[PDB]
């Protein structure tokens, strides 16, 4: 019982429902995070999810002890018979704690007191986002965590290593689809609530989005749908049956595309980027179908007592569209 | 120390003063974020921090005057009010990293009991006047055992400040108005039970989710119009039209109540594809009631001028109605 | 509500073919079973047959000797009665039996009893 | 008052309190009553063939045991207690999944009276079975029941009744089904035997009526308006082969996709229902509609005035022999 | 009837108890029997190759430590005592996700005997596995099984039997899939042998016959429906160019569109089903009649009357080498 | 067989066992033994860029302290004695959800030994990560590997081993998956290094080659059927104008629905991958097609017969490059 | 219900073909075995293959020496055996693993035998 005694030694007259230096000194704990695994960005439920290593390292000098080895690396449930920080997610909706073939923490107790506990945790954590430049669009999504229970007079937070070196994210643990995490910034805030004050650690992702998919998903057909109403203006005006069916399904097709577009898009009152960009596109595809309907009146008329709308349209419909495209990326682009 | 003399002797099963004056119980919530707000469930998932106070004389110390700020871990040995949400369909704590729970003792035994917790709330929605329509959700809060003789809720006075509802960001909704009721006429069969319930209105937003619900039915209506400046000797060009605007249609109105599935009651939004409906297949039979009688051109002439008017005036009557 | 009439028992010395016709809220009695009652003895379970599927089971007696099926269309069960022997000289029972109503084997489970034709050879 | 005195009794009704051993073991059954508040039924899935309801269950029964003198009272006591006292086994047979609400605590009540008399509640929510006849769909009435039983204890030794007859069960009017309507619920007592024994059964069923309203709008009225939508063809010269041939293709195919589409809103049934008999009439009548165009095209190189009459009368005679044999 | 008494036998029983140890260790293995009564089969998924059974599972085995005299009845004992006994560690091996049901109370029984058996009860609901062979879809045969073993007891410590034989497993009956028909269910018993030694198993396994008729009406019959239009261009003067090659364009992409929803409700298998043979054949019909109009225009600027017949005789007959081959 | 002398032994084995050290406490690290039974890989989702296993896992090592005299046996102990042992706290670094099967018990198994050798065994399914390369998408080959390493204690406490070599996982035969082949499967060993120290990982990894049967019949064959049919408008005449250019519409529009239905079955990733340049280049040439009538339209009011030469020799060399590039 | 027959075997002083035709329901078992018995000895593993896949395992003995694949449309599984030598010298028998019947290497498991061919070298 070389080590037996001094466990039970260190559990003995220690009470895990009071904080290290209880009513004396404040407790200082120091939080690093490794993110394992940044996991997909639910744009509709304004949510992401993330898999990290949540460090923890406080002093806590009631369980310092003299012994041969340095550091006690003990089972993972030594962690229930000792006080440790009640740390929360204030914009985490939810998070598991994994449990498979162990509870996944970490528990070292060095010699002079320092404890380091660290668990592995899947957060889901609430990102509010405004897609007005949706999808030419970037995101900051915060990851906000403090004590529950302890106000800032108690224990307060701190980052273990620099602001900048605290939060880890490697380029393999990257797991969006299309975004791209740019880099990440750290801060600390405090908050007032009936409780108390509580220290607030935020962790913010910068997070721009990959337009690859929405521009061959949307962009693509909606070009080319423009494109194919702009055809009928070479067919002949005598061809009534083949010029009609051609603004028909044209516009048709710019109303399957509209609703597809915003099928997994969130619905929000304002008009994203990309909805300027198809109520344009069908303006330009009901407008042909338009001059096809002024081509037929007027022609009708000069046979009851080859066509100047027709080479008017030939020429300005694709200058005029293809104005618009140099004026819509331009501007969107350069933000 | 006192505090392990405390809970030495302490009785858990009992609510304090078992036999005297039913305990006061001040509420106080801090809605964390409202989400998840659906129609067709008729649900909505609501996280608050839900604060409790009340006096326990058993945990009442005297050795110092400070507060004593504890754990989740003690949670277990105290007496707690039986509060639950009426209208739950499911609920849950937040466990990560702990178990979010805080107990704070007063030396004149005042407990502030203070819990995180998510849950979805059913909320009955009228959709008569959908998506121009307003709707009033509930969040029913009562003891599920302890009586009026037992338990009496009431609202604290600082809930008038931490609400928090105002700072609520919703993607379709605004919340209009909020208002904390106070029930003691429950009356359920085991007796008379306090309740205590928050109702806060919400607006669906109007914009271009609006604008994208109505858009193809308008444009459908124009495309119908096409044809009457078609001349009526392109038999298939001017039935072609006729037809696609008809058929096109009638899969909107099959795709609009597919987003709900349930949704039995009659939308404002359904009798505007009616509406809709009525003037495309108006005018197909317009040319059909022409192309008969040409075995006359001023029918079109007329159609050209009586179909804008006629889709104006109904618009301004149906848009009149739904405000 | 189930009303079980049964017919073609009558006396033999042979190849015999009960019937057991079943009208009314069947959906909610999807079971048909057969009974046999000696004189003197309980009511002692034949067999029995779903309605749909025609799932069936029969008591070790008569297992390889007696076939029931039926036939939707008429809304009749029918216990084929081969190979008879003295020992199958009992009033014959239909009766139905609910989704929930317990084990197949058990006379009390079922609710709606046919008159019960008795057969002597 | 005097809590001190309260826990005395108390801790002496639950020391040497064996939770293995029902009330009366080895004596006659324990009598339990049962009364259900129910509080919503959120939904009924006709895929699954399921509903899902939220009732107040409480459990009555008198447990000696537990009789105490000297307080005029009766002691509600923390849900934690239930841990220590034996409760009936009760499950719901025909359950598909089923939970008790925890928040902010265990949905769950015991109240203790001086004659022993247990009263123990419980908020639960339950998905349960239920086999619907679809043969009249949607014209159709479903009957959905609850089935209540002992586990384990048999009638020798636990006996089920509805306390209060036919007031034991609270809230029907409350159930808001927008495609139902709650026409009856009746309460049944039984004994149910298997091979472990014969054990009490309560059963609690309702008379669901489907509302047509929602049907008619969303595939009812759509066949009917392209149904007339064929008969434009009638009206069309003979020579508009290219009008007259698209409104036959577009009407039979729409009427397809409709067919198909509301099939796969329900489950895979092997029969016809009622409104694939409707749907079937309809497309019959647009095909006919084309095959008549057909006819006249292969003969012109009449027909037409005979189809004006006959189409929509034949329709009408349709819908008056359906809706007569469904309604 | 003195509850003392039987208190008293009880705690007798489980003191100096040891959960850690099999009836008989270190002799002769335990003989454990097995009794299914099955309550639903709830869903049957191709997507997923899966099943979802609900069933009461009893095992019967004999405890000489829980032997008790001096009282002739069988005490029915409360669930939780199940936690202070051993009881057989039993798996389904092929299971997907189960769960025993836990309201009202964890559905569990415990009956002990005067000889010291045990009778455990669960009532349980699994989803397990159930590869399919989908070549002859929708006509299709399957065998889905329940494979039952000793999780860490070899043969050596454990032995299972079915308790009744061919009479262990009841309620097959009760199965009501509206897809699906039980043609027969088997019962087996045999070793298992893997690295860590020999394991007792057994395995229930059901036959299930497809019915056809929802896809005859879901699939089969629009097909043939399209196909049947196909042949009216056929009676369409050969100048009605654009009537004619509508027929030949929406036909072919409503069989299109056919196709590749079908195969949307099904697994992402890599041979092709009956019902795939089917829809080509009848896609190959109506692609076959726009080219026929296309030779017809191509010549023009006689073949449709060998075309009138030649295609309704050829339809028929590859239904019925089709129907002939897989019916 | 004396079951109270195995009691003993068993008992004395955990008097004073303190959970919270590991074997060799302070000295040399504890060799873990791991070997893996596959029992299935259920699904594999590109969507979610993940696959689900299920597995026995078993773990094997020596703790001297258990170490007993005097049995000639193996004791298989219940599973529940193994919440009062030492077991390693091994995870899945990868794993995104995962369990312990927990019916009809704990599928977890210990078996100790006279040395002190302990068998832990678990029966486990994963959801785990799988980052995929879509570029070749749908002939593409995946690598998806489970990556296992001891959570808290360093290589100074504990260290893994394949138990076996090159067998220590077994099953892999028993995998089926219909849209992917199990190319070869690989066993690696590594010390990972973090902040917090370096850590033992054992890494098993699969190839996955993905059968292109099923894309060849859902996307390859519709699309080329639709390219096939736009070359139908060049036999026509150039004055059917309705007939021609319903065939350059319908074409069009029914390549783009194929291409946006596709994408919306797989993740929203930024690359262009095999399958959309397939359809890529059908859409061009079936747009060119109607493009190639507007251009005959234009000057009628030759250029077809060219035409019905050099598309289909156009898209014989397009198929034939895109499918030696890619197989 | 599988049947077995093996051809191929014969004497040789080298490389070998012998082939395994299945036939029946071949779903249900998925996997195939060759196993080869000695005189006295105990039936031995060789190697085993999946129809679906061709998932490949071998023992130690003839590893980088036998080599097994099949073909799904004659339903034919072939040990192609080089490089023999005269402990390869037994009665090599054929079989059939169900799904879920445990492990590869033991021929207990397998249910449906084939004959044996004798193989001497
Ligand atoms: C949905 O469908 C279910 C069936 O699946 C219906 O449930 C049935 O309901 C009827 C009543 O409407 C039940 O009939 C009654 O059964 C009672 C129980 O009898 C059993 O137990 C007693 C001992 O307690 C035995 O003696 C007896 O043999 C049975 O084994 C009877 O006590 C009732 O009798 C009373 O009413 C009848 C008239 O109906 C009188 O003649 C009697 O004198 C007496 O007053 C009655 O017979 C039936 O058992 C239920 N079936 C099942 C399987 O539970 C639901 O009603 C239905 N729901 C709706 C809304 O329609
Ligand atoms: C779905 O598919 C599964 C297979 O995947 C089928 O399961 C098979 O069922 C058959 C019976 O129909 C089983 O065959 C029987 O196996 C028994 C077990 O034998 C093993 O164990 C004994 C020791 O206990 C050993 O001696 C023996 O070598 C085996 O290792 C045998 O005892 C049976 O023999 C009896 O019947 C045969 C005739 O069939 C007689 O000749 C014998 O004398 C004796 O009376 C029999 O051979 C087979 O093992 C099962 N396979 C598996 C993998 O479990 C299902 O039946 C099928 N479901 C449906 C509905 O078709
Ligand atoms: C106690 O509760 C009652 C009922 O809600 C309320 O009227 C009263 O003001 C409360 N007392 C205090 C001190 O808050
Ligand atoms: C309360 O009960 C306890 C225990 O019987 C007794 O000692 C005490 O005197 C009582 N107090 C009062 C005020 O009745
Ligand atoms: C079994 O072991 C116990 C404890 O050592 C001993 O008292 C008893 O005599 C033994 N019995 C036999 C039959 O060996």
């Amino acid at each position: 019982e070389n080590f037996t005694r001094i466990l039970d030694s260190l559990l003995d007259g220690y009470d895990n429902r009071l904080r290290p230096g209880f009513g004396g000194p404040v407790t200082e704990v120091k939080t690093d995070i490794y993110v394992t695994s940044f996991g997909p960005v639910s744009d509709v439920e304004m949510e992401y999810t993330m898999d990290v290593f949540f460090r923890q390292t406080w002093i806590d000098k009631r369980l310092k002890y003299d012994g041969p080895i340095e550091i006690l690396r003990l089972n993972n449930m030594m962690v229930t018979k000792v006080w440790t920080p009640d740390t929360f997610f204030r914009n985490g909706k939810k998070s598991v704690s994994h449990n498979m073939t162990a509870p996944n923490k970490l528990f070292r107790i060095m010699r002079n007191g320092t404890i380091l506990y660290t668990m592995r945790l899947t957060i889901s954590a609430e990102c509010p986002m405004r897609l007005v430049d949706f999808p030419m669009d970037g995101h900051a999504c915060p990851l906000k965590f403090g004590s529950y229970a302890y106000p800032k007079s108690e224990m307060i937070y701190t980052w273990t290593k620099g602001p900048e070196k605290s939060v880890e994210v490697p380029k393999e643990s990257s797991s969006l689809v299309q975004y791209d995490l740019i880099g990440q910034t750290v801060s600390s805030e405090t908050i007032k609530s009936i409780t108390g004050e509580y220290i607030v650690m935020t962790v913010y992702f910068h997070l721009r989005r990959k337009m690859g998919y929405f521009m061959i998903q949307t962009y693509i057909p909606c070009i080319m749908t423009v494109i194919l109403s702009q055809v009928s203006f070479w067919i002949n005006k005598e061809s009534v049956p083949a010029r009609t069916v051609f603004g028909i399904t044209t516009v048709l097709t710019m109303t399957t595309l509209s609703i597809s577009a915003r099928h997994s898009l969130p619905k929000v009152s304002y008009a994203t980027a990309m909805d300027w960009f198809i109520a344009v596109c069908f303006a330009f595809v009901f407008s042909a179908l338009i001059e096809f309907a002024a081509v037929n009146y007027f022609t009708n008329i000069q046979m009851e007592k080859t066509s100047k709308i027709d080479k008017y349209a030939r020429i300005l419909f694709p200058v005029t569209f293809g104005a618009f495209n140099m004026v819509y990326w331009v501007v969107y682009l350069s933000k | 120390p006192n505090l392990d003399g405390l809970i030495a002797g302490y009785a858990r099963n009992f609510r304090p003063g078992i036999g005297g004056p039913p305990v006061n119980v001040a509420l106080a919530l801090e809605v964390a974020s409202i989400d998840h707000i659906s129609e067709a469930n008729m649900e909505y998932t609501m996280t608050v921090f839900l604060h409790q106070s009340w006096r326990d004389s058993r945990l009442s110390y005297n050795h110092t005057n400070e507060t004593l700020g504890l754990d989740s871990r003690f949670v277990d040995k105290l007496w707690l009010p039986d509060t639950f949400i009426v209208n739950a369909k499911s609920a849950w704590f937040h466990d990560v990293t702990v178990e979010n729970k805080l107990i704070r003792l007063q030396p004149d035994g005042v407990i502030l009991y203070s819990i995180r917790i998510t849950s979805t709330v059913a909320c009955d929605m009228d959709l008569a006047k959908y998506p121009m329509d307003e709707q009033e959700c509930m969040l029913d809060l009562e003891s599920y055992g302890y009586s009026s003789e037992d338990i009496v809720y009431y609202w604290s006075e600082s809930q008038e400040h931490i609400h928090g509802l105002d700072k609520l960001q919703l993607a379709q909704f605004t919340i209009t108005s909020y208002r904390f009721t106070t029930e003691l006429m429950n009356f359920k069969s085991a007796g008379q039970f306090p309740r205590l319930s928050l109702h806060f209105h919400l607006r669906r937003n109007r914009g271009v989710y609006i604008i994208q619900s109505y858009m193809p039915s308008v444009l459908l209506v124009a495309m119908s119009w096409v044809s009457f400046w078609i001349s009526q000797a392109a038999v298939p060009a001017r039935v072609s039209l006729g037809i696609t605007t008809v058929l096109t249609m009638t899969t909107l109105m099959v795709s609009a109540r597919s987003s709900l599935p349930r949704a039995s009651a009659i939308k404002a939004l359904d009798v505007y594809f009616w509406i809709c409906y009525v003037f495309v297949f108006a005018a197909l039979v317009e040319y059909a009631f022409a192309h008969f009688n040409a075995d006359a051109d001023t029918i079109d002439i007329y159609a050209r001028a009586v179909f804008p008017a006629a889709f104006a005036a109904v618009n301004v009557i149906y848009w009149a109605a739904y405000a | 509500q189930v009303q079980l009439v049964e017919s073609g028992g009558g006396l033999v010395q042979g190849s015999l073919r009960l019937s057991c016709a079943a009208s009314g809220h069947t959906f909610n009695y999807p079971i048909m079973g057969w009974f046999r009652q000696a004189p003197g003895k309980e009511r002692e379970f034949v067999g029995a047959i779903s309605w749909s599927g025609g799932s069936t089971s029969y008591a070790d007696s008569v297992k390889d000797r007696f076939t029931i099926s039926r036939d939707n269309a008429k809304n009749t069960v029918y216990l084929e009665m081969n190979n008879l022997k003295p020992e199958d000289t009992a009033v014959y029972y239909c009766a139905a039996k609910g989704r929930y109503s317990g084990g197949l084997y058990y006379p009390t489970n079922y609710d709606y009893w046919g008159q019960g034709t008795q057969v002597t050879v | 008052g005097n809590m001190s005195f309260v826990k005395e009794t108390v801790d002496k009704l639950l020391k040497g309190y064996d939770i293995r051993l029902r009330p009366d073991f080895g004596g006659p059954p324990v009598c339990v009553g049962m009364n259900i508040d129910i509080a919503s039924i959120d939904m009924v899935s006709e895929v699954n063939m399921d509903y899902t309801l939220t009732m107040y269950f409480q459990q009555y029964w008198r447990d000696k045991r537990l009789a105490y003198s000297g307080i005029p009272l009766n002691l509600t006591l923390d849900n934690r207690v239930a841990d220590q006292l034996w409760v009936p086994d009760t499950y719901f047979l025909n359950d598909k999944k089923s939970f008790v609400h925890g928040v902010t605590v265990k949905n769950r009540m015991i109240r203790l009276h001086p004659d022993g008399t247990v009263l123990y509640g419980l908020r639960i929510t339950t998905t349960a079975a239920c086999m619907m006849d679809l043969r009249r769909y949607p014209l159709d009435e479903q009957n959905c029941t609850l089935e209540i039983e002992s586990y384990g204890y048999t009638t020798d030794d636990i006996e089920f009744y509805w306390r209060g007859g036919d007031k034991a069960v609270t809230g029907v009017e409350r159930i808001e089904l927008p495609q139902f309507s709650i026409v009856e619920h009746r309460l049944v007592s039984r004994n149910v035997v298997f091979a472990t024994g014969a054990y009490p059964r309560l059963s609690l069923s309702f008379r669901l009526k489907r509302n047509i309203g929602y049907f008619i709008l969303q595939t009812y009225m759509p066949s009917i308006l392209i149904t007339i939508l064929s008969w434009v063809s009638f009206w069309i010269n003979y020579d508009a082969s290219a009008a007259r041939v698209a409104l036959g293709i577009t009407t039979v195919l729409t009427m397809t996709t409709i067919n198909t589409h509301l099939r796969e809103t329900l489950p895979k049934i092997p029969y016809v229902k009622a409104i694939d008999m409707y749907l079937m009439g309809c497309f019959v009548f647009v095909f006919l509609a084309l095959l008549e165009y057909a006819f006249v095209n292969y003969i012109f190189f009449a027909i037409d005035r005979w189809s004006r009459i006959v189409f929509p009368f034949t329709f009408s005679l349709f819908n008056l022999v359906y809706w007569l044999y469904y309604v």
